DNA sequence: CTCTGAATCTCTTCCCGCGCGCCGTAGGAC
DNA sequence: GTCCTATCGATCTTCGGAAGAGATTCAGAG
């Protein structure tokens, strides 16, 4: 989910793009 | 009445229901409601993919803790696979998408 | 004039359709209002359309409808079913008066305790009017011969 | 319905027995009516061959080819029957011809 | 396969193709007394795939030695029996279809495209009453619809310089016909000639529909459908219960219903039935 | 003569689990 | 008995939902 642990798995993917 | 391993159901993947069948617990809308409540992303995904839905899954998981490595592959729920066909069996050309 | 009708039929009991018609047409006594009535069948041209040689009247209109196994005529509108044609008519009662195995094809067959068995063509019993197939029977898969009747292509 | 003949051609007696045993068996386990085993003459060939590479005209072996033939005759065949028929496997090296009607 | 979008579109009748692996002809799945599956049905076996683990139905190949390749003795191609939920088929209907859900959503896309109130393209749909196309110099309307008594005076009055077909034929035809871009430029100019916001609503409703058909690569015939794609049959499974018979499953007589029809349909076309019967034949295949 | 009002049409919707327990193609032709 | 085809192709499928929303008609309305 974009929230919680897994938003911070997709921010992390977003930043290091 | 507890549940680790046992019956499938043929149509979607997902474990049998009931006490007379090995079936397991139903996860409701209500109990993912919750489990977005608070941050758990790894929680849900694993519910929702290894312990019901993804064949291939579900076994990779089962060696891995039996290796005690508690490590998952989620890839795809079967039986979101199915509701495409359910969708594609109509005019609609529903397909999945690279970029 | 009695021009021809079509009328939806039970399938399966369109005969049974032409003959409660035609017990119902002299119990009413319109026999001055049917000619006759078409089920033509071959060794069935129309599978569950039953033609019928009328006028157009109320009475008949209901009359047909009141016949068991019948919902009514086919037609344009309810109010008036319309008749077929003029060479229609003409072209149905002339039809109403007027496939080798080849080797190696994989049939199935039509009859006998071996009806529907996934055999193979195997020889060519051809002038006997009679065939034979190969057919995988306990490991010595045997020389099985067949009546023409027995094939499904 | 038209009655299935099986026609057994072996070179073994005890064999073709065996596969006729079984056969027969199996027919009247599975509610079929049979009749046989029937014995049909069995053809016996006959070969004379000189054992010596030269001369020795006298000097012969004769060999046989004995032929066992046992026919056993379904009538009224069901589909049970014909299942359980076409499960059960026979010994190798025995011929089987079913004629049909 | 690893994805990041999903997108949902029409499907073109050769897009429908280009999913099948075969055509399913006969109305039958398995023997009442056998439990095998017939060829050509809906639990055909080389048009879906192998019932058997990695076995094929014919019994000629038993082994992954022998895995992908194609047996004579039945057809079917041997694999991983689990492609048998995935591989599709298609139905090629004798006569077009109308799509229900497009016909009668909360509004009528097909009538709102054309601009055709629902009542009349579903009278014309369910073969009640002629529709006039290509009128050409008669005095009958693009579309224009009119009954039988009205066509049967259209037949003498005029020759074959009009056309008027029944049911989804003429729909297909005016949808074959339509030149969506055009039609939207001149009802996006068309908007600014009246101040009736109780049809300029839906005129930005219609010429919104248009704009979204021009931009999308969906073509106007696609809301006919042509061939019916098939469920993979282990997505519907005739499994049996206590006994030798099968449980019911409600899509597979739906079907066996569809396909009954079709081919009762194709024989008369081959026999040359009267209109009477070939169009009552067409208006219960739709039905259907 | 239609326009821009209402009024009268059809369609969609209705908590979560959990257990029992039955009950589950049909009539007609060779 | 088996196995077949077809499915109110001569009835009336229920009246003890409410509402809420559109969509579709009409109606004085100028
Ligand atoms: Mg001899
Ligand atoms: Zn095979």
């Amino acid at each position: 989910i974009p929230a919680g642990t897994g938003y911070a798995y997709h921010q992390d993917r977003m930043r290091r793009r | 009445h507890a549940r680790s391993t046992g019956s499938y159901s043929l149509v979607t993947q997902q474990p049998l229901g009931g006490k007379a069948q090995f079936g397991g617990q139903r996860f409701g809308e209500m109990e993912v409601w919750a489990l977005e409540a608070y941050g758990a992303a790894y929680t849900l995904q694993e519910m929702l993919t290894v312990k019901s839905d993804d064949v291939n899954g579900r076994t990779k998981m089962y060696k891995n803790i039996v290796d005690g490595n508690h490590q998952m592959e989620p890839g795809m729920p079967e039986s979101f696979n199915v509701l495409l066909k359910e969708i594609r069996s109509l005019g609609i050309n529903i397909e999945l998408e690279d970029e | 004039k009695k021009r021809w009708y079509v009328v939806q039929a039970f399938s399966g009991f369109e005969g049974r359709v032409a003959t409660s018609l035609r017990e119902h047409i002299k119990l009413h006594n319109m026999e001055d209002l049917f000619g006759e009535v078409m089920v033509p069948t071959e060794e069935k041209f129309f599978p569950g359309y039953v033609l019928v040689q009328m006028v157009m009247n109320d009475a008949s209109w209901h009359l047909v409808r009141s016949v068991p196994r019948v919902m009514g005529f086919i037609g344009g509108t309810s109010d008036r079913p319309a008749p077929i044609s003029d060479k229609e008519v003409d072209a149905i009662m002339n039809r109403l008066q007027q496939t080798l195995f080849e080797p190696g094809e994989m049939v199935r067959v039509n009859d006998g305790p071996f009806a529907d068995f996934n055999g193979v063509v195997e020889e060519v019993d051809y002038e006997k009017s009679r065939l034979k197939v190969s057919v995988s029977i306990f490991g010595r898969a045997t020389p099985v011969e067949l009546d023409f009747s027995q094939v499904e292509k | 319905n038209q009655r299935i003949r099986i026609r057994l051609k072996a070179f073994d007696h005890r064999l073709i027995d065996q596969a006729t045993a079984e056969i027969v068996e199996t027919a009247k386990r599975t509610g079929a009516q049979v009749r046989g085993p029937i014995p049909l003459p069995t053809r016996k060939e006959r070969f004379t061959v000189l054992i010596s590479p030269h001369v020795n005209k006298d000097a012969r072996d004769q060999y046989e080819i004995r032929t066992h033939l046992r026919l056993v005759d379904i009538v009224e065949p069901t589909e049970k029957t014909v299942d359980a028929l076409m499960r059960l496997d026979l010994a190798a090296g025995v011929d089987v011809q079913i004629s049909l009607g | 396969e690893e994805f990041d979008a999903i997108k949902i579109a029409l499907a073109s009748p050769d897009m429908i193709r280009s999913w099948s692996f075969g055509e399913v002809k006969k109305p039958e799945t398995i023997n009442y007394r056998t439990f095998k599956p017939e060829r050509d049905g809906l639990f055909c076996a080389r048009i879906f795939g192998p019932v058997k683990d990695y076995e094929c139905l014919c019994g000629k190949y038993k082994r992954l030695k022998h895995r992908g390749v194609i047996c004579e003795k039945c057809g079917v191609e041997v694999t991983q029996t689990k492609v048998r939920r995935e591989r599709m088929g298609h139905i090629e209907l004798a006569s077009p279809t109308a799509h229900i859900w497009f016909l009668k959503s909360l509004p009528s896309r097909i009538g709102l495209l054309l601009d055709m109130p629902l009542r009349d393209i579903e009278r014309v749909l369910y073969f009640e009453s002629y529709v006039v196309i290509e009128g050409g110099m008669t005095n009958l309307e693009r579309q224009q619809i009119l009954t039988e008594e009205q066509y049967l005076d259209a037949l003498e009055e005029f020759g074959d310089e009009f056309d008027a077909k029944m049911g989804a034929e003429a729909i297909q035809a005016l949808l074959k016909s339509m030149d969506l871009e055009q039609e939207c430029e001149q009802l996006r100019e068309e908007l600014n000639e009246t101040n009736s916001e109780t049809k300029r609503k839906k005129l930005t409703k219609r010429i919104k529909l248009l704009e979204a058909f021009v931009q999308s690569g969906n073509k106007p015939e696609w809301m006919i459908l042509t061939v019916l794609p098939v469920l993979p049959p282990d997505l519907r499974p005739l499994v049996p219960l206590d006994g030798g018979r099968f449980a019911t499953s409600d899509l597979n007589d739906l079907y066996r219903r569809v396909i009954n029809r079709n081919n009762r349909l194709k024989r008369l076309l081959d026999l040359a039935a009267p209109d009477i019967i070939v169009r009552n034949e067409k208006r219960m295949l739709q039905e259907a």
